[PDB]
């Protein structure tokens, strides 16, 4: 009867794996001792400090 | 008869009817015009012996009056309520979408005593809606019906219930008032008396007599003589007044140790004052009645008093101790009895009145507190009534009444019965009542009082069965709001025509005797012994001389709709109900005709509907068209009627009128002279009379299928007019305001062809699913489109509208004629709401033939649908060519007990072809009992069969035996009713003669369109991925746990699994099936439904370490 | 929240439909000479999903950006033609 | 009575001081989602609340 | 055997009917197969039964 929408949209693109990104994985801990890893893509600009989980 | 326009139908009534039948929708207008205080309920009062009447708004003024604020310093009062004319006129609130209301004014005098000074002028309060001519309630152009509502009255209701622990017949009593808390007193197996207040924990009665003062002395004295106080007393350890105050006040007030002061007076102000407690002028007369206090008066209290509640409990002991006959110091002697709950003489019926009038009390008082407020802070001696007086919340409360409360129902304009019964209807549930989930068998019983005051037939056959019932035809209602029928009162042995009305309680004083009982030329009964209703509700026999009351009429006991029924005793309850309710469903043809066979109701019904024109005064007709009537008053005076034409009812169903008298013609003063959607000449006709053969045929008429003759479908005589609307509104948003225009984007121009200049669709345009009934359009906004749609859109170079479509569309399975469009537009200045720019409301109407699953019904509960429509030349014919229209299964009739139908089958034949009694030596002695208007009667000659003093059984085979000989001059029916009919696929004719008759068939509003439903695939709920269905296009089935259980028990797994993760919740797959079914492939295995994952992610949230291993 | 049809659906016909057109159309630019298909393949980024000026094109073509320009017009004409416009035309709807 | 809730606990390793957070779940947003209805109305769970 | 409503089991069958549509080249393709159907156009009931 009345009609609504989530706050985004959908798309119908296909791809897989086929089209890579170029990453890489910065290493981070916090202060209790906790170690955490953060995929970015190669244009890096890698950041100093991290929220992590 | 008093109607001048009344068709001649000849009538089979045996009986003289003392009594005229009363306006059927008096029990609307009465109680409106008595809130209001009509002039003429004014009258009215004065002329029934009355003085100084106050009408129900007058009533809630002068109790809200006076406005007094503490330390007395002034005052305020309402009063005199006025009302002028109504802002707008029915029809133009309909057309406009308005409210019918006029404006209501009071004189309020603010009194300044420190000053002496007073001050007045008039107030105005808002506008007032206002009931209609007819009974009916124009809200927000929708029309609406305020239903009686049925409600156990307030008063005192002592009970007896025997326990199995001890064998002893414990005794209850419980004092409700209209107002405020409640008070009950109970009697435990342990011989002692306890009290409970507000349902509180029980506590010794003992407790409650000494915290009014009482003492050992007093009780010792009054109720000495029964053990069960004594021994309470004895028990009890309360010694002195204080004591039983000390013991009460803690327990509302667990932490504030009691006070003297406010302990002694919360007894008298919980109870005993009028401003939180009332009996609301019923349970005072009921509560004097029963225990026999105050007697003889118009008492103005209703509040409790202290001798009224030690009444209640001496009557309760004596009650336990085994009176049967009670008496109280300075009352009256009155029986000793348990009350029935269930007796209309203890329920009352709040009717549109009191429903408006306790919503102005809400409304009244919310203004009061603001007014008594506000009052306090604000400039004393220079204050206005008219600057603090707040009408806001009266005004909303109102609004709220008839917008949302229950009882503010839709009218219900399937056919003017529908409406006629919906105005007069009685509701047993809604706020203050009961609950369609509660209340057991007890309350929807029939029960012996119900007899000329509640119809036993008619009522809903679903859940709501019982809990909803139709007044009875001479019933009215009781200005204390119980439900009165007349009787003719008879002095030893002779009648008399002095009609009394009587109410429930007081009917079991006197044996009431049957209409039909026969009496001698002077009025005597002719028998020694007459049947009777006694004081218990028994029917027993007694003799002639102890009858005191006579039924007006056979007809008492049923409702308008149940009357309509002929040979109502030869038809079941249980199918008379069915056959009342199907005469509701009938939807209006295009030509209506009146039943050949019918009772004498068929005309009031008509006319009461108010659907029908009617003259107002007697003159000669002046001019007369297809759109209104003008008429020349003999007075000097012209009146104009303006007929509604195809108007849309609630329902969709056509409301066409039409004229029935030409130019130069004189009418009588209530003449009918224009019929409504179901009448003829002012009767109403809801079906059409057909000719019907009883006989299996070919297993098409198998299990309660029917068939029909294809005239019906070449002729329309089963033709109707249906009516939609579609309505489409433009507002606007954050990206623009969205608009209506004739183009739309990638749309074919033939598309558009049928499309007004402003984007309307024609009028008069044949309208298919999918047309585009309003062009519209939305801002878009970003688009960002895909590669591939990029490279397409280079292709041809075609623009990215800034627009998106959204056309209103006609729905899916639906077809018709553009027959009216109603805009509205705020740059004129309408009352759209918030955030609307446009309307736009279109009508689409259709032209319905009965084709095959179409349900038809008779006026006696037998229905079914149309199996099979076959062409003229295959229907069995009589002798003489003529072909059934109709085909009915004998295997049906007898086992449904529904044998009516046979003898509306006989008594119509009769009535087509005309009779005469061959009355050559003497009248023959089966005709004896007929009147002389019935010996002879020609063809197409209509009949009246009244549903309890109707043709007898031995009339019918005379009359059979005495028809006409048909055009030829030969018999077509023999005396039993059959004919030799003949096959009219093979030819040769039936081996044995058939019954044959004309009957009266309706067909029912129960078209499958809303009910037939198909989805490949749709739209897909928000919140839980399944399909929706009931309320949309496109909605899905329901696969209960019943069925699921079917399938495990065929063993079938594979199937289950599709229907429960494929077809309803596994997001993933369902894409994934689509695309194989249309490419070709086979079906993918299934996924996880939605609903697992949903059910791990809840259960983690909660703290639930759940995990699947293996 | 048990009835609210939700706008942005997953609808089916169009799902794949796309994914049809996606096929379709590349029937259609592998009707061309990959010389020719390459340009349009780059321009409108299908291979990888971002598009290309007409300059960036030239770094595996070497041609300047007005010849990348020339053949584009060339290759777009030639695909609007009624030889290959019929065959995907009513999927702009 | 007690003995049953005790060795329900004294079995399966796992301790008790699950009954004490230090730290609670919140539920996907989806689950508990915020939607306006056409006209711009929104509605919403009570959950997020 | 049972009797099924003509317009019911189109709607019921539409994706099956639109297949048997395509394939025959009574539609250019499936939108166009969609778009035909959902007029009722003539060919549908020779494909439909």
């Amino acid at each position: 009867v009345l009609r609504g929408s989530r706050l985004g949209a959908v798309s119908y693109e296909t791809d897989r794996n086929h089209d890579l990104a170029p990453r890489q994985v910065a290493r981070y801990r916090t202060d209790n001792g906790e170690e955490f890893d953060v995929p970015f893509a190669d244009d890096a600009e890698i950041p100093g400090t991290w929220l992590c989980r | 008869n008093s109607v001048p326009g009344a068709p001649n139908r000849v009538s089979f009534a045996k009986l003289r009817e003392p009594l005229e039948v009363p306006g059927l929708l008096d029990v609307q207008t009465d109680s409106f015009e008595w809130l209001v205080g009509s002039d003429r309920w004014r009258q009215a009062a004065i002329d029934r012996g009355e003085e100084n009447p106050v009408g129900g708004l007058e009533e809630v003024l002068a109790e809200l009056s006076p406005i007094e604020d503490f330390s007395g310093s002034m005052s305020l009062s309402f009063s005199d309520p006025r009302f002028d004319e109504v802002k707008a006129s029915v029809d133009e609130c309909k057309d406009k979408d308005m409210t019918y209301a006029a404006p209501l004014f009071v004189t309020a005098e603010f009194i300044n005593n420190n000053t002496g000074e007073i001050k007045s002028q008039t107030v105005f309060m808002g506008d007032f809606p206002m009931m209609t001519e007819k009974g009916t309630f124009i809200i927000n152009g929708t029309e609406r019906v305020v239903v009686s509502q049925l409600v156990r009255s307030p008063g005192v209701y002592f009970d007896e219930t025997i326990d199995k622990s001890t064998e002893k017949t414990l005794h209850s009593v419980k004092v409700i008032p209209g107002r405020g808390a409640w008070l009950e007193f109970d009697v435990d197996k342990r011989d002692t008396v306890g009290v409970r207040i507000d349902r509180k924990r029980r506590q010794p009665v003992t407790v409650l007599l000494k915290a009014l003062g009482w003492t050992n002395e007093q009780i010792v004295e009054r109720f000495g003589f029964s053990e069960i106080m004594m021994g309470t007393l004895e028990k009890d350890t309360t010694s002195g007044t204080d004591e039983a105050l000390l013991d009460i006040y803690r327990k509302l007030r667990p932490g504030e140790p009691p006070t003297k002061e406010s302990a002694q007076t919360l007894l008298e102000n919980l109870f005993f004052k009028e401003k939180r407690y009332d009996l609301a002028r019923v349970g005072r007369y009921k509560v004097n009645k029963k225990l026999g206090l105050n007697a003889g008066k118009p008492i103005t209290s209703s509040t409790l008093t202290e001798e009224d509640v030690v009444a209640t409990i001496e009557y309760l002991v004596r009650l336990h101790e085994g009176q049967t006959s009670m008496t109280v110091p300075g009352g009256v002697e009155v029986p000793v009895e348990v009350d029935d709950i269930d007796h209309f003489g203890n329920r009352r019926l709040r009717t549109v009145g009191e429903l408006i009038q306790n919503q102005i009390r809400v409304g009244l008082s919310r203004m009061e507190r603001v007014v008594r407020e506000r009052m306090t802070t604000q400039d004393v001696e220079a204050i206005t009534p008219q600057t603090l007086i707040n009408i806001r919340p009266v005004v909303a409360a109102i609004k709220e009444f008839f917008g949302t409360s229950q009882l503010s129902q839709f009218m219900d304009q399937n056919n003017p019965l529908s409406g006629l019964t919906h105005k007069r209807r009685l509701s047993a549930l809604g706020p203050g009542g009961l609950s369609r989930e509660r209340a057991g068998l007890e309350v929807r019983d029939v029960h012996p009082s119900h007899y000329g005051r509640m119809c036993p037939i008619e009522t809903p056959e679903g859940p709501n069965i019982g809990l909803i019932g139709s007044l009875s035809v001479y019933a009215r209602v009781n200005p204390f709001g119980f439900i009165e029928t007349p009787y003719r009162k008879v002095e030893n042995g002779v009648v008399t025509d002095q009609i009394d009305y009587l109410t429930a309680d007081e009917e079991d004083r006197h044996v009431v005797a049957q209409a039909n009982s026969p009496t001698d030329e002077n009025g005597r009964f002719t028998e020694d012994r007459v049947m009777v209703r006694k004081k218990g509700g028994e029917v027993e026999f007694v003799s002639a001389d102890q009858v005191d009351y006579m039924d007006v009429s056979p007809r008492q006991m049923v409702s308008v709709a149940t009357a309509m029924i002929p040979f109502l005793e030869h038809d079941d309850a249980n199918r008379a109900l069915m056959g009342a309710n199907m005469q509701r469903q009938a939807v209006p043809l295009v030509r209506s005709e009146a039943p050949l066979v019918g009772t004498g109701m068929e005309l009031r019904a008509a006319i009461d509907a108010g659907d029908v024109v009617v003259a107002d005064k007697t003159g000669v007709i002046e001019e007369v068209s297809a759109d209104y009537i003008t008429v020349m008053a003999d007075d000097g005076t012209r009146q104009s009627y303006r007929l509604r034409k195809f108007a849309r009812s609630n329902h969709g169903t056509c409301a066409n009128q039409r004229p029935i008298v030409d130019a130069g013609q004189r009418v009588e003063a209530g003449q009918v002279i224009a019929d409504g959607p179901c009448t003829q000449n002012g009767e109403m006709a809801l079906g059409k009379n057909l000719l019907v053969a009883i006989m299996p045929w070919e297993g098409h008429n198998y299990e309660d299928a029917i068939i029909l003759s294809n005239r019906l479908v070449e002729e329309d005589v089963l033709t109707s007019i249906h009516i939609e609307e579609h309505e489409i509104d433009a507002r606007d948003t954050k990206l623009g305001a969205e608009e209506i225009t004739r183009d739309i984007p990638n749309v074919s121009d033939e598309v558009l062809a049928d499309l007004d200049e402003r984007g309307i669709v024609r009028i008069g345009a044949e309208v298919r699913d999918g047309d585009i009934l309003v062009g519209k359009v939305t801002p878009k906004g970003e688009t960002e489109l895909t590669p591939e749609e990029r490279l397409l859109r280079a292709i041809f170079g075609e623009k990215a509208r800034e627009v998106r479509d959204t056309s209103l569309k006609v729905p899916h399975g639906e077809s018709g004629k553009v027959i009216g469009i109603r805009v509205f537009s705020r740059e004129d200045d309408d009352e759209l709401p918030a955030g609307v720019n446009e309307l736009v409301r279109v009508y689409v109407a259709q032209k319905r033939k009965i084709s095959d699953g179409d349900k038809l019904a008779g006026r006696h509960g037998n229905k079914g649908v149309i199996g099979k429509i076959l062409p003229v030349e295959d229907m069995p014919f009589l002798p003489d060519g003529t072909p059934v229209d109709i085909i009915l299964n004998t295997h049906g009739v007898p086992r449904r007990m529904n044998i009516g139908q046979i003898l509306e089958t006989h008594l119509g034949w009769v009535a087509k072809a005309g009779w005469n009694i061959d009355v050559a030596a003497g009248v023959p002695d089966w005709a004896s009992k007929l009147p002389e208007e019935l010996y002879s009667a020609p063809a197409d000659s209509t009949v009246a069969t009244p549903v309890f003093d109707g043709a007898q059984e031995g009339e019918l085979a005379g009359l059979l035996g005495s028809t006409l000989p048909n055009r030829d001059g030969e018999v077509m029916v023999d005396a039993d009713g059959k004919s030799t009919l003949f096959d009219g696929r093979s030819g040769e004719p039936f081996p044995y003669p058939v019954t044959v008759g004309y009957m009266y068939i309706l067909k029912l509003h129960h078209l499958v369109d809303d009910k037939i439903h198909a989805r490949s695939t749709g739209p897909y709920s928000m919140i839980t991925q399944q399909p929706l269905g009931g309320k949309a296009q496109f909605g899905g089935q329901r696969f209960g746990e019943m069925e699921c259980w079917a399938m495990q028990a065929y063993g079938a797994a594979y199937t289950l699994q599709e229907l429960l993760t494929i077809k309803s919740d596994d997001t993933v797959g369902r894409v994934k099936v689509y695309e194989a079914i249309v490419k070709g492939e086979n079906i993918p295995e299934p996924g996880i439904p939605e609903s697992f994952k949903v059910l791990l992610k809840e259960l983690q949230s909660l703290c639930l370490n759940v995990e699947v291993l293996s | 929240g048990d009835f609210i049809e939700d706008s942005e659906a997953v609808v089916a016909v169009d799902a794949v439909s796309f994914t049809l057109l996606q096929d379709q159309l590349q029937s259609v630019l592998e009707t061309l000479s990959e010389r020719e298909a390459g340009v349009v393949r780059l321009r409108f980024g299908l291979t990888d999903g971002q598009p290309r000026t007409l300059d960036e094109i030239g770094q595996v073509y070497g041609v300047t950006r007005e010849r990348i320009r020339q053949i584009e017009s060339k290759t777009m004409s030639k695909l609007r033609h009624p030889s290959r416009s019929q065959v995907l035309r009513d999927y702009l709807d | 009575k007690r003995l049953k809730v005790v060795a329900a606990f004294q079995q399966s390793g796992n301790s008790p001081m699950g009954m004490v957070l230090d730290a609670v779940p919140v539920i996907p947003p989806e689950l508990r989602p915020m939607v306006q209805l056409d006209g711009g109305r929104f509605a919403t769970s009570d959950l997020n609340d | 055997q049972c009797g099924l409503p003509k317009l019911m089991a189109l709607e019921l069958f539409k994706p099956f009917v639109m297949k048997r549509l395509v394939d025959l080249n009574h539609a250019q393709n499936i939108k166009s197969a969609k778009r035909m159907v959902e007029r009722q156009r003539p060919q549908v009931w020779d494909v439909l039964e």
